């Protein structure tokens, strides 16, 4: 599910906020999840998804990436 | 001699005024070090 | 009445005006607000007069009152 | 957004000026001939 | 008399709220009753 | 700050407001009759330029005039400081006595400068004798500045 929320205001600015729930549906994971395998090998986990790309708007302005607990810094 | 022209009453009360009024003002801002630096979170343990 | 045939719109107020009328409001209506407080605690029962307090209350409250929206756009709260 | 610096420095400034004006209180209430009537 | 009276109410059916609200009311007018009512007889008295 | 829900009323702290507000109304009529003072040095200013007598006719009668009214009603107000028991109307009287010396010290500076208008003074000579009169003037206000603090 998505919502997109787009208010518009007369003093010259309109906000936009997106609220993305994702599910990763490929093939379920069995057994443990080793830390140490995925940083080691580059093989390890290969059909797990690690980061994707979104494309905004040219004049986005004072974009912001946060999560219901917090901020997000991992974001480039 | 515009300051001595005003009677005493009104010069101690002025001063009064300006010196509470400044130090409620740092006494808010000298907290928000934290909140800027980092992100608006609630800190430690307890609070939660 | 489409977007190319039509006109567009902007605020009358441009951005990098927002800063300079936001500090220039709020001192005056300051201004003012310190004067009314220090009149009505200094004068005593015989000394008061309601006309003088009433032009100095309406002449801060509108200066400060514009100053503050000011403030809340600079901020970026938009209304 | 003001930076940590911007707000030291805002901080310094304050406490200073702050501390001074009670110097100069000081000043004016023993000053005042009232207070001794 | 009616604030005293206002108690055995709270102990029936009010809850704490409601009886604040109407207490709030009852105290200004007995309030505003008293602080007329002293001031003549102060005066009375001083006579 | 209108209302007021008192009992029992202090006369003391009463009549010592009053006292008050009449002190400051002592205190603005002193400094008009220090400002009509003013009005009538410029007078006597642009009196020497035009040498005209004329001008400083009608200004020396407005000070008599204006003045008179502020040392009656300067005088009205102090019965009634005197009524209170305050011990500064004796004060205000002592000032309009030195007001009184300053007032004719005034006349002293006008006559001067009809006479170095006419001839009759030397400038030379004037400058002395305008010395003195406003050197004991400023002596004069300035007790009255003292007395006027203790106000
Ligand atoms: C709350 O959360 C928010 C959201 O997370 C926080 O804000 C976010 O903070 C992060 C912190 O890192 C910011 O990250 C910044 O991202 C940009 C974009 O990075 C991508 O593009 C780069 C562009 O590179 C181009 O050119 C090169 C060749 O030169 C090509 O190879 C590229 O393909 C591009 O064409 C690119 O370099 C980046 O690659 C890097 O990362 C990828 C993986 O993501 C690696 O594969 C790469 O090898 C490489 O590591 C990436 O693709 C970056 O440009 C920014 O880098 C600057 O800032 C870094 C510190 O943040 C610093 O380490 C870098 O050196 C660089 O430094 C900049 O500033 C320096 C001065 O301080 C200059 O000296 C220097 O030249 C440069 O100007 C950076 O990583 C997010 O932008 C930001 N997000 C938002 C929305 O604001 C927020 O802070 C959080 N609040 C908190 C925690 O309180």
């Amino acid at each position: 599910s998505m919502t997109r929320v787009i208010e518009v205001s007369h003093w010259g600015n309109i906000a936009v906020e997106e609220n993305v729930d994702l599910k990763h549906t490929g093939a379920v994971l069995k057994g443990p999840f080793s830390r140490y395998d995925y940083q080691r090998q580059p093989d390890s986990g290969i059909s797990s998804i690690r980061s994707f790309k979104t494309i905004l708007p040219a004049a986005a302005q004072d974009v912001y990436y946060r999560d219901e607990i917090g901020n997000v810094s991992t974001s480039h | 001699f515009g300051f001595l022209r005003l009677s005493y009453e009104k010069q101690d009360t002025l001063l009064k005024l300006l010196i509470l009024s400044m130090a409620a003002v740092l006494s808010f801002s000298t907290r928000l070090f934290a909140v800027l630096r980092f992100e608006s979170v609630i800190h430690e343990f307890d609070p939660y | 009445m489409e977007l190319e045939a039509m006109s567009r719109y902007t605020s009358p107020v441009n951005p990098a005006v927002f800063p300079h009328l936001t500090v220039v409001l709020l001192a005056i209506g300051m201004f003012f607000t310190a004067w009314f407080f220090v009149y009505e605690v200094t004068s005593t029962k015989y000394t008061r007069d309601i006309y003088k307090e009433l032009l100095i209350s309406l002449v801060a409250s509108l200066f400060m009152g514009f100053g503050v929206l000011f403030l809340l756009l600079w901020v970026g709260i938009y209304v | 957004m003001i930076t940590d610096v911007q707000l030291a420095i805002f901080a310094n400034m304050l406490g200073v000026s702050l501390f001074l004006l009670v110097v100069l209180y000081h000043y004016v209430a023993v000053n005042n001939p009232k207070k001794q009537e | 008399a009616a604030m005293l009276g206002l108690m055995y109410v709270y102990w029936t059916q009010l809850n704490m709220f409601q009886t604040l609200k109407y207490l709030a009311i009852l105290g200004s007018v007995t309030f505003l009753a008293g602080n007329r009512m002293l001031a003549q007889q102060a005066v009375k008295r001083t006579a | 700050v209108r209302l007021d829900f008192s009992i029992t009323k202090d006369p003391a702290a009463e009549a010592r407001m009053k006292v008050a507000c009449i002190t400051e109304q002592v205190l603005t009529l002193v400094n008009k009759r220090i400002g009509l003072y003013r009005h009538f040095d410029e007078t006597v200013n642009r009196y020497k330029q035009s040498r005209d007598i004329s001008t400083l006719n009608s200004g020396k009668k407005s000070l008599e005039t204006e003045h008179k009214a502020l040392t009656s009603e300067i005088a009205l107000l102090q019965s009634r400081l005197k009524t209170e028991g305050s011990d500064l109307c004796d004060r205000v009287s002592e000032m309009q006595k030195l007001d009184a010396q300053v007032k004719e010290l005034v006349l002293k500076s006008a006559v001067e400068a009809e006479r170095l208008v006419a001839g009759k003074l030397k400038k030379d000579t004037y400058i002395e004798n305008e010395k003195l009169i406003s050197g004991k003037r400023q002596e004069l206000v300035t007790k009255i500045d003292h007395i006027l603090d203790a106000l």
